[PDB]
């Protein structure tokens, strides 16, 4: 989800845009600013939380050797989901 | 024109400062009683030399070597500097 | 209070005798620049400014708010030289940007009296300059130029004023306790019937103390955490 | 100071000087030197060009990565002028042409374009504007070139009150049309000089001096609304100047006097060419006119520049015009010409 | 004593005579260099440059260092005579593209962060 | 120990040790030390004054006849009084062997040129003169070989900076390639890689 | 065949270093302190010579860190303090030397954790 600053310049996923008082805008005159519109922070929020009937789950990112190093995520906390430190996938336990 | 500060740099264990040390351990207090508002900064020295610094109006400054001076010579030098001399 | 503590130390010394080189009396400072300023002959406190209000005021990183414009006459030319915009900056007529402790090779004296030197890690932002260089440039502009041009030369002058400021790890000193004790007995100011309460009552008063601390978001987070647990 | 434009570094190629300059007419004789001097410091240079981009490639190596930015523009379209000066704090104007084309006249390049540049710069908030006029610019001058120069000077001053106006005189250099122009007349056998060139006094200035003066005027804080006159250190009669020029190039000097009307007719004949003319009637008028003396205006010495005399830089221009036999002659071999000073 | 080994000279007199012969050679060679490389400088300028280059090392008192400097000067002269150097290498001695770096305190204070 | 460890040859070790015995015995005046490494390489450390004798012996003696000069280089160790360590690698085709002779010098002491012993040294010594600044006495033509004409300094010294002091660019005003003080768009990033735990206890030094 | 030179050794004229990088530079000779994030002490064995930090600015393009100091990455390694001092003296550099710091020997005792009357007894183990 890319937005536009009041200057009229696209704001990157890092949230940077040249100020109205910044001369460096001239490098985009008659040219374009390269902005990627697939914001990873927005794309990972759309992933549903996974409910698993175990206290400890394992995540390798999917794909086996094509993912990330295999890690183990604990699910004792009930007020918060278990997040993978590599992939951003969320895991929890059946509740309520 | 007038005296603003006096600085005595004495070398703590050097023999050449012995007399100066004597002054500090005998006749400094009386001097500070005679001059309640005169800064007299007693500072530590290197292995080099004992000296006495006198500062006057508008940042004029002159020094006197106190090497091997006896306590009487040191107090005479302070009397000369405090008076309108040297 | 200083007279009373010196009297206690005198009683200890004249009762137990001269145990050797023990130096019972101690003063615990909390300001990094206080001991060096005292060594250079500065007058501690701001009593002189209140006694004789000046027309030109040099605020060399002074942000304690001890002197405000109500304490000074009108058309007073206040000059601030520092690195943070804080208590002392908006009241200034001219602001001179200086370097912080991480941006200069500068000397600070310990509460022990030990002199140490910092090193340049980064360079001052924008047009900020080293403080002694600012003062030297100002002296040259005014025509009353100072006799030193490099850092080694200003440190030679510093040695001239107080030689202990160039010995960068030596803490050895000479004890002159009896002279100061004798001199403290002349005046006899009476104590005040007010309990001794430190300004640092709890942990929440510790995080923000100087201009750098007040400008830090981490210290603000720490204060917000210690005021309410959550 | 929009801190991205605070100086940083040692004033080298990779350093930042806080200068963002739009150099109109940067593809000319003076423009290449101005751009080179700007890029040496580490300045952000905007080059507006209308020619083929090939003709700008000699400006590529003059700055660090991203420091020189080329954009197209039209002299008659103010939108392009606005587009190229939006983010600049300095606008240098060097647009000019020694001859009139079918699309642009002297008033178009010396009055209309400078006025449009100044007006757009004032509207866009440009702080510093440097404008280049001629030392001999007069409203009642016999040449259209200088009348247009004077009118443009007035109009630029009206549109941009704080503009710095620089009036040089007969810049000489490797790519000039002053030393090369006189040297190239050897191809006609004789050198036509009106009144044998004894009634005309010239004070030519070096190109590097002009470029350094422009740079110093950019960096000078008190040169806002001042007008400067960049002249050389010596004044010579046209005859002595051309004699010295031919002596440096080791070519036989055969000067003859030509009447003003006939040599004007020759200029009219040469004007007809659809390419860069070899000479024109306006060039005729400007060549046979004495350089003005303006003792009330500041010069190069006010900007810290010491003018370079012709005798130390003539060899670097006129060695190309020598034959093989004289190609290795030294600079100390020409015995400089006579100067009528004071 | 320091027990040091010579290169060519035993004392400063031999080193000085070697310096003098090298200076003679450079002084003789300068006009030929100006003509061959088609330099725009004068012969007097080139001889001033040679003199300045020699005088930069006037403070050396070690005969060994003086001998090594003379050896390096002979290599430079050999490169110049054989036209192994180009015009750029000869003209690098004059620093015509470097703006004058100021020396006084105020100019350094005004320009940058370093002395 | 079998698969992933380099096998040891003790026959060559004993042969090289015996030849070090032989060389050290024949030339006591110059040979200062003889070493044999655990991968069967023989080193002889000699006084500099013996560069020409020892080498000649190793070339001309019937039992040695090291008739090939493989390489001649220098190493800079700034912590030593004699800064530069000169290394000669010789090859004997008759006995199919290799030997190393090392000597030392500093910035001001010259070393006898070995071009008379080995014609191959002519360029090698020049490189040592070019890169390290070691002067070689009695060289037929000693000059720079690898650096640019008029280049000041000797880059292979440890105190010489990686990027040097000057850089070249073409200037249009003077119409030539000129040299200016070096400036970098991006500074070389220095990495502190050494681990705070020692790896090899066999090389531990006295505790100072 | 010796000449017996007297004065101090100085090779500044033979190094090709510009004057501004000799007379204005200040080197530090020191033993680097142990990184407190680790307990190993292998990096506290040798002496080091480094130079004073100079200005670093940011590139107008891409925002990288640009420098103009050629000696900003030069660190030299020495066995003893006097070796580094001699190197600096013969190279014409002004130096500051910091004397080596070593952790003083400490008296440790496991039994002190369980003292009968001293304050040393530990609350938890
Ligand atoms: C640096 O800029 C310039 C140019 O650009 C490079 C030019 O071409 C240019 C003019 C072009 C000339 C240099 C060429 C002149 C060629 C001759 C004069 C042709 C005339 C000779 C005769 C026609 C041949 C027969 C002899 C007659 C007597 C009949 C000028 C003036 C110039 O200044
Ligand atoms: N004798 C001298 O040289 C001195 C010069 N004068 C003034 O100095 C200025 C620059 O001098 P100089 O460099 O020698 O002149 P040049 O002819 O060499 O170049 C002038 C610049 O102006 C541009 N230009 C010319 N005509 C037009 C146009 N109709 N529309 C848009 N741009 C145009 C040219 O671009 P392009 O190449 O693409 O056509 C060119 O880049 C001029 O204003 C001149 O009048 C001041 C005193 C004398
Ligand atoms: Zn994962």
């Amino acid at each position: 989800g890319v937005r536009t600053s009041p200057t009229g310049e696209k704001v990157t996923h890092t949230g940077q845009a040249y100020d109205d008082g910044d001369y460096r805008r001239v490098r985009f005159s008659d040219r374009q600013k390269e902005v990627n519109e697939n914001f990873a922070i927005d794309l990972i929020a759309e992933q549903p939380v996974s409910e698993v009937g175990s206290r400890v789950i394992s995540c390798d990112g999917g794909g086996g050797a094509l993912g990330h190093p295999r890690v183990y995520i604990n699910l004792d906390k009930e007020t918060k989901t278990g997040t993978c430190g590599y992939c951003g996938l969320q895991f929890r336990q059946p509740h309520h | 024109l007038g005296l603003r500060e006096i600085r005595i740099h004495l070398c703590q264990r050097s023999p050449g400062s012995q007399g100066v040390r004597d002054f500090i351990e005998k006749r400094y207090v009386e001097l500070k009683k005679a001059n309640p508002d005169l800064p007299i900064l007693i500072r530590e020295c290197s292995d080099v030399q004992p000296k006495l610094w006198a500062r006057y109006a508008f940042g004029q400054e002159k020094n006197v070597s106190l090497n091997n001076f006896s306590a009487d010579q040191v107090t005479r030098t302070l009397e000369n500097v405090l008076s309108g001399k040297a | 209070i200083l007279a009373a503590v010196s009297n206690i130390a005198q009683n200890i010394r004249l009762s137990s005798g001269v145990t050797g080189d023990w130096k019972v009396m101690n003063i615990l400072h909390r300001i990094a620049s206080q001991v060096a300023a005292l060594d250079l002959g500065y007058k501690p406190g701001v009593e002189a400014i209140r006694k004789n209000p000046p027309k030109v005021l040099f605020l060399l990183g002074a942000d304690g708010g001890c002197i405000t414009r109500q304490d000074l006459p009108k058309d007073c030319f206040i000059i601030y030289q520092g690195h943070h915009g804080d208590v002392g900056a908006p009241m200034a007529d001219v602001i001179l940007p200086g370097a912080a402790y991480t941006e200069k090779s500068a000397t600070y004296v310990n509460t022990e009296g030990r002199a140490q030197q910092t090193k340049v890690a980064v360079t001052p932002p924008g047009l900020a300059r080293e403080d002694w260089k600012i003062i030297r440039a100002l002296s040259e502009i005014a025509g009353m130029t100072l006799p030193y041009d490099t850092l080694d030369q200003v440190r030679s002058r510093l040695e001239e004023v107080s030689p202990n400021l160039v010995r960068y790890d030596d803490v050895e000193g000479a004890n002159y306790f009896q002279q100061a004790n004798e001199l403290s007995k002349l005046v006899n100011q009476q104590l005040l019937a007010d309990p001794l309460v430190p300004p640092q009552l709890t942990i929440k008063d510790f995080y923000m103390t100087d201009s750098i601390s007040r400008a830090s978001q981490t210290m603000a987070k720490c204060v917000k955490a210690v005021t309410e647990g959550i | 100071l929009h801190h991205a434009l605070i100086p940083h570094g040692k004033g080298g190629r990779s350093s930042v000087s806080g200068i963002v300059a739009t150099v109109f007419g940067a593809t000319g004789f003076l423009g290449r030197y101005v751009v080179n001097h700007l890029g040496r410091m580490g300045s952000q240079v905007i080059v507006p060009y209308r020619c083929e981009p090939y003709d700008t490639m000699h400006l590529r190596p003059m700055g660090d990565l991203g420091q020189i930015i080329f954009m197209e523009w039209n002299g008659k379209d103010k939108d392009s002028i606005r587009k190229v000066v939006e983010h600049s704090n300095v606008v240098i104007n060097l647009v000019g042409r020694e001859w009139e084309t079918k699309n642009f006249d002297f008033e178009d390049v010396f009055v209309k374009i400078p006025h449009a540049i100044a007006q757009v710069s004032k509207e866009a908030g440009v702080e510093k504007l440097i404008h280049i006029s001629h030392l001999n610019a007069d409203i009642k001058s016999p040449s259209r070139y200088l009348r247009s120069k004077a009118v443009g000077e007035k109009e630029v001053r009206a549109a941009f009150p704080e503009a710095t106006i620089i009036k040089p005189s007969d810049i000489f250099g490797r790519e000039d049309r002053f030393l090369n122009y006189f040297a190239s007349m050897r191809w006609f056998g004789g050198v036509p000089l009106i009144s044998l060139g004894k009634e005309t006094v010239k004070q030519p200035v070096y190109i590097v001096d002009v470029s350094k003066g422009i740079i110093n005027a950019i960096k000078d804080p008190d040169a806002k609304g001042k007008t400067f006159a960049f002249v050389g250190p010596n004044r010579y009669l046209l005859f002595d100047l051309v004699q010295y020029i031919f002596a440096v190039a080791y070519r036989p000097f055969l000067p003859y006097p030509l009447p003003h009307f006939a040599y004007r007719w020759v200029g009219r004949l040469f004007e007809v060419s659809p390419f860069e003319p070899w000479t024109t009637r306006d060039k005729v008028e400007r060549v046979h006119m004495s350089d003005m003396t303006l003792p009330h205006l500041p010069g190069l010495e006010d900007l810290g520049i010491q003018a370079t005399p012709l005798e130390l830089k003539a060899i670097e221009v006129l060695r190309r015009h020598r034959t093989y036999r004289w190609l290795t002659s030294e600079m100390e071999d020409v015995k400089p010409a006579k100067t009528v000073n004071i | 004593g320091t027990s040091v080994k010579p290169i060519f000279s035993r004392d400063m007199n031999e080193a000085k005579r070697r310096v003098r012969e090298l200076y003679r050679a450079w002084y003789r060679e300068v006009p030929n260099t100006v003509h061959l490389f088609q330099l725009d400088i004068s012969v007097k300028q080139g001889r001033d440059k040679v003199r300045e280059m020699f005088m930069k090392n006037a403070h050396v008192t070690d005969p060994r260092v003086v001998d090594l400097l003379v050896i390096k000067g002979k290599m430079e002269l050999e490169e110049t005579i054989n036209v192994w150097k180009q015009r750029t290498h000869i003209m690098r001695f004059f620093h015509e593209t470097e703006a004058p770096r100021p020396t006084d305190f105020l100019s350094k204070f005004y320009v940058g962060h370093d002395p | 120990t079998r698969p992933t460890i380099r096998p040891r040859n003790d026959v060559v070790h004993k042969q090289l040790s015996a030849f070090g015995q032989y060389v050290a015995e024949i030339l006591p005046k110059y040979v200062q030390q003889v070493q044999v490494s655990c991968f069967n390489e023989l080193e002889i450390f000699i006084h500099p004054d013996g560069v020409i004798p020892v080498l000649t012996f190793l070339r001309d003696h019937t039992n040695a006849q090291f008739k090939s000069l493989a390489d001649l280089t220098a190493v800079d160790v700034p912590t030593r009084q004699n800064r530069f360590e000169i290394v000669y690698n010789l090859l004997s085709l008759r006995f199919n062997s290799r030997i190393r002779v090392k000597t030392y010098t500093d910035e001001l002491t010259p070393i006898e040129s070995s071009v008379t012993v080995y014609k191959a040294a002519n360029w090698y010594e020049r490189e040592i003169w070019d890169m390290f600044g070691v002067f070689f006495a009695n060289h037929p033509d000693l000059r720079r070989i690898l650096t640019d004409y008029g280049f000041e300094g000797h880059p292979f010294r440890k105190d010489f900076p990686l990027s040097g002091y000057v850089e070249l660019r073409y200037d249009d005003e003077v119409k030539r390639v000129v040299a200016e003080p070096v400036e970098l768009a991006q500074e070389f990033r220095k990495f502190d890689l050494n681990s705070p735990w020692e790896a090899f206890p066999a090389y531990r030094q006295p505790p100072e | 065949q010796l000449i017996a030179v007297d004065e101090k050794l100085d090779i500044t004229t033979l190094t090709g270093v510009p004057e501004e990088h000799i007379k204005t530079r200040k080197v530090r000779i020191f033993v680097p302190a142990r990184n407190n994030m680790q307990s190993g002490v292998n990096n506290t064995k040798k002496w080091k010579m480094e130079f004073d930090t100079r200005e670093r600015w940011e590139n107008p393009l891409m925002g990288w860190s640009s420098t103009a100091d050629p000696l900003s990455n030069l660190v030299l390694t020495f066995s003893t303090k006097e070796d580094a001092v001699a190197f600096a003296e013969k190279n014409g550099w002004s130096f500051d030397v910091e004397e080596r710091k070593v952790p003083k020997p400490k008296s440790k005792s496991y039994g002190a954790n369980f003292s009968w009357n001293k304050r040393t007894r530990v609350s938890t183990k």
